[PDB]
């Protein structure tokens, strides 16, 4: 394992998937809120529908 | 374009993400996007313009 921060672990997510990743800095705070927000819905969906 | 920013500790390089090849930051080795206020933990080092030392002479 080599250490990456995380920020920057995703910019080359993002380049994997031809985003240039100036795209991921621009929205950043967007992009967390929704990854953060998309993990709330799989607790709610699992704590749910057994 | 492609690689990495790393420092020594004391000068700023663009590297290739698999293997440690330090190069100068240049306007050919990096792209532009907007400006300093968006980006979460940028940082401030010169990047050289390979044309202006041709245009200079
Ligand atoms: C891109 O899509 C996101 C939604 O996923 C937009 O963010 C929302 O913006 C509204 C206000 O315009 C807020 O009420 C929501 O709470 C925001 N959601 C999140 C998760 O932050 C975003 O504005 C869109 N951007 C563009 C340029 O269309
Ligand atoms: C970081 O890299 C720079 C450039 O390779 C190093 O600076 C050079 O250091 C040598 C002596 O070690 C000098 O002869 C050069 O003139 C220096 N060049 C410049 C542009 O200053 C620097 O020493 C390295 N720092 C560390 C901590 O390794
Ligand atoms: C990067 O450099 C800029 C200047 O080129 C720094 O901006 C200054 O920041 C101080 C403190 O906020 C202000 O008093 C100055 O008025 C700012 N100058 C300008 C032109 O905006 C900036 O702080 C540096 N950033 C980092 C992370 O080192
Ligand atoms: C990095 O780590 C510490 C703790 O999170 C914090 O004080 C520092 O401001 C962080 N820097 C950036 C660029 O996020």
């Amino acid at each position: 394992a080599l250490q990456i921060p995380f920020a920057m672990q995703m910019a080359y997510r993002f380049n994997g998937i031809g985003v240039t990743q100036n795209v991921l800095y621009e929205n950043q705070k967007l992009i967390a809120n929704q990854f953060n927000s998309a993990i709330g819905k799989i607790q709610d969906s699992l704590s749910s529908t057994a | 374009r492609e690689g990495v920013f790393v420092s020594n500790g004391t000068h700023w390089f663009v590297t290739q993400r698999n293997f440690y090849e330090p190069q100068i930051i240049t306007t050919d080795n990096t792209f532009v996007s907007g400006n300093c206020d968006v980006v979460i933990g940028i940082v401030n080092n010169t990047v050289y313009d390979p044309l202006q030392p041709e245009l200079d002479s």
